[PDB]
RNA sequence: GAGUUAAAUUAUAACUAAGCUGUAAAAAGCCCUAGUUAAAAUAAAAUAACCCACGAAAGUGACUCUAAUAAUCCUGACACACGAUAGCUAGGACCCAAACUGGGAUUAGAUACCCCACUAUGCCUAGCCCUAAACCCAAAUAGUUACAUAACAAAACUAU
């Protein structure tokens, strides 16, 4: 008889779970920009999930896409393309101290 | 589309170029391939020095092409253009359009594991 | 006074000229610092060999040319013969990871030899030839 | 005789819902020279630094605004059966309250 | 639904008889593929340039 | 070999000076793992060995970004006790 | 042993109506030539338990999954 | 299965230099060498990977395409199929690493650790051999958190 008592229902106040950068992003080995910015201008190598922050499905897509890109003949590999090398910076890594 | 042509030719004057897309065309359609667009992606500088057929090529243009073409068909399609001298590089992959982009919720975050050790007094 | 680390693009045209010639015109300095030699050497920007030098040749022997003080002594030979043949800009590039990386870029600068970029071009297999076996001193 | 049901229903506590970016006023009761301890009416206690503007008018009984982030601070470690509690609270001043 | 999309996608394959026009169309409507991204991920077209 | 030279893994001096150039690349080198990896590469690891480098390497990572964490979580409790001689 | 007609429509765009009246372009896309091996299976399959089966509708019969299994 | 090659290395050519490799320190070896520029074949697959996916296991992480991962979803051998690495038989490849062997050094001796050279072989095609700390030392299928700490470790237990 007493109304007063809690409900067995959902949390109501559940944030949205955060999305990545590339959620939602039909990523490509043709768009030389996108797969560019994942990469270390001086030396060439790919950034991990702890300096990239991509999730962990769009992470092995741009991995393999960068990599399809570097045998098809559009990106350099030792080297991040120096017609790029202004575009936004994404990720978290500092060289400059 | 179901295939798709990443094309590279070596860099070269109008007349020709129209003529090596014209007849690499040709061979796609011999093969029973009916193709769908043609995309041209201009000249651009080549990211490393290729050599192909005793030359070494700094400069060339891109050229896209998708089709539909039988699953038996792909390797007549790459050793035709194997032995072709004006393409510098021919890659043949399935396009990318055929896979859906599929639906994503969120970054899922991953609790801590315990219950990894007994529970005795260390 | 903006200034950036990434060497002038060719393809571009930037306005840094050092003694009135362009980024491409100045000579190179190619350093091979070994774990037991380092190897000094400089060209010019059509790769014509200018001056060489190196531990072996200034004296040090055996054990002794591997030190930081045989590469500073071999950078400084290697500079004075340089500068007589009138190159005062040099772009250095470093080979391989060794004891004489520093006493080298240091041994030019005190040498009368000017440098304004640095280049890392260590040997990096990308998976290669299989290398020898450990050493179990 | 109320229920004790109803009587969290009507707390201030329940209304105010996620502790998250929350204004709540609180009271300070104790005072070192460069740590103000406020009660906010929360379990426990939050521990802010005296600011440098109008830092003199900062007493004991004094009343001042608070941004609850989190209220109680409590993380879990690998090998850890049970959380280990900090018995403090996080909170940021906004300045004195406007009486 | 599917096959009413070919049908009029059909209409655009390249024909023998059409082989020179869309050559020639596609030498002179070069386009790219290239976008960028943003911390918020927000979509940058560089065809702004 | 193939591609352009001074470009990769180049920097340039400002004002003059060459030491803090270097040290600036060293950084470049160290942040990107490849002075570790000629290190590694002078002589040749057995798979076996790789295996079990990595599987330190990764519970070192863990424990020292665990114990870390729990550092700066318990650095606020430092000040002086107010409850001293209570 | 089965041999499946080139130039027949493939599982699921059978049904449809107006296909016929569809020029030779589109038939050819949706035929058995821009098909792989998958859909070729599907074919055989369809047409295997419609020539010994009673009910085809049945899977969980013991008759119907045998027919499948032979098929792979 | 079929096709393909980025980074390194080597045959080889040009130029300069007289020395080059090597160690805690040396000797031996090389001087047909070393540095730079240009460059096949063979072999091996940086960063991604702080990710933990696929396969029954042993295993697999350069790129592209084709074929493709049993069972309407229990247990089961001495039967059928498979099984890293080393080893054998025949043909082909050989950058580089390298048991054996020779030389140098160390030592009372060193047919060992260290240094230099090179072979089997590691590789491709066809066949055989069927062994591992083949170990996550924890058998398969369903479950329970009740009862209850030999020790140690990766908590305890029930049913077929
Ligand atoms: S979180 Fe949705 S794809 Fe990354
Ligand atoms: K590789
Ligand atoms: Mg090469
Ligand atoms: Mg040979
Ligand atoms: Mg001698
Ligand atoms: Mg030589
Ligand atoms: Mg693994
Ligand atoms: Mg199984
Ligand atoms: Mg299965
Ligand atoms: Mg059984
Ligand atoms: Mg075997
Ligand atoms: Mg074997
Ligand atoms: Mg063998
Ligand atoms: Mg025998
Ligand atoms: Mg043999
Ligand atoms: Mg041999
Ligand atoms: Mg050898
Ligand atoms: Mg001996
Ligand atoms: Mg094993
Ligand atoms: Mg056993
Ligand atoms: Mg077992
Ligand atoms: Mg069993
Ligand atoms: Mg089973
Ligand atoms: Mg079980």
């Amino acid at each position: 008889s007493n109304e007063d008592l809690p409900v067995p229902m959902e949390n109501p106040y559940k944030e949205p779970l955060k999305k990545c950068i590339l959620c939602e992003k039909h990523v490509d080995y043709k768009n030389v920009q996108l797969l560019s910015q994942f990469i270390s201008p001086f030396t060439g190598c790919i950034y991990g999930r702890h300096i990239t922050g991509l999730c962990g499905k769009k992470q092995k897509e741009i991995t393999k896409a960068i990599k399809r890109a570097q045998i098809l003949g559009f990106m350099p590999v030792t080297y991040k393309d120096p017609a790029y090398l202004k575009d936004p910076k994404v990720c978290n890594i500092k060289y400059r101290e | 589309p179901r295939y798709e042509l990443a094309l590279i030719l070596k860099a070269m004057q109008r007349p020709e170029t129209a003529a090596a897309l014209k007849r690499t065309l040709e061979a796609l359609m011999d093969r029973g391939a009916v193709v769908r667009n043609l995309e041209n992606l201009g000249e651009r500088m080549l990211p490393y020095k290729i050599s192909a057929h005793n030359q070494r090529h700094s400069r060339g243009g891109y050229f896209l092409v998708d089709f539909y073409a039988p699953a038996t068909t792909v390797e007549s399609m790459m050793e035709h253009l194997s032995r072709d001298i004006d393409v510098i590089r021919p890659n043949i992959v399935k396009h990318p359009l055929t896979q859906e982009v599929k639906e994503c919720e969120g970054i899922v975050p991953v609790p801590l594991e315990e219950k990894l050790y007994s529970t005795k007094k260390r | 006074s903006s200034f950036s680390i990434y060497p002038p693009i060719p393809g571009q045209e930037n306005s840094l000229r050092w003694a009135g010639k362009k980024f491409e015109e100045i000579p190179i300095a190619h350093i091979k610092a070994s774990y037991n030699n380092t190897q000094i050497q400089v060209v010019s920007a059509a790769h014509q060999p200018l001056a060489h030098a190196s531990c072996g040749t200034e004296g040090f022997r055996n054990a002794k040319k591997g030190t930081g003080i045989a590469a500073q002594t071999a950078g400084i030979a290697a500079a004075a013969k340089a500068t007589g043949k009138g190159v005062t800009h040099v772009r250095v590039v470093v080979k391989g990871l060794g004891p004489g990386r520093l006493s080298a870029i240091k041994g030019l600068t005190m040498g009368g030899l000017e440098v304004i970029s640095i280049t890392d071009n260590t040997p990096i297999p990308h998976x290669g030839c299989r290398p020898r076996k450990a050493r179990r001193l | 005789v109320e229920s004790f049901a109803s009587m969290l229903r009507h707390s201030p506590l329940t209304q105010m819902g996620p502790a998250k970016n929350k204004l709540v006023i609180g009271q300070i009761f104790h005072i070192v020279e460069d740590d103000l301890y406020i009660d906010f009416g929360g379990k426990f206690h939050c521990v802010c630094k005296r600011p440098e503007v109008d830092g003199e008018k900062y007493q004991k009984g004094t009343r001042v605004r608070l941004r609850l982030l989190d209220l109680e601070l409590t993380s879990r470690f690998l090998g850890a059966t049970t959380d280990t509690t900090i018995l403090e609270a996080d909170a940021v001043l906004l300045g004195l309250q406007e009486s | 639904q599917e096959v009413l999309q070919l049908q009029e996608e059909a209409k655009t394959f390249i024909t023998r008889e059409n082989l020179e026009a869309r050559v020639e169309e596609a030498l002179d409507s070069p386009k790219s593929y290239n976008w960028a991204i943003t911390r918020e991920g927000l979509v940058v077209r560089p065809q702004q340039k | 070999a193939n591609h352009l030279k001074f470009i990769a893994r180049t920097v340039m001096v400002q004002e003059g000076n060459v030491e803090g150039a270097y040290r600036t690349l060293n950084r470049i080198l160290t942040m990107d793992g490849l002075i570790e990896d000629i290190k590694r590469r002078r002589y040749y690891e057995k798979p076996c060995r790789r295996r079990q480098r990595e599987s330190y390497e990764t519970c070192r990572r863990i424990y020292n970004m665990e114990m870390a964490r729990k550092i700066n979580f318990l650095m606020r409790k430092n000040r002086a006790d107010p409850w001293q001689g209570c | 042993q089965d041999d499946p007609p080139p130039s027949m429509l493939l599982l699921d765009y059978q049904n449809v109506p107006g296909i016929h009246k569809v020029d030779d372009v589109v038939k050819r896309l949706l035929s058995l030539e821009m098909a792989n091996q998958k859909e070729k299976l599907k074919i055989k399959k369809m047409q295997l338990m419609n020539k010994v089966l009673e009910n085809p509708e049945d899977t969980s019969s013991l008759e119907a999954r045998i027919v499948a299994l032979t098929v792979k």
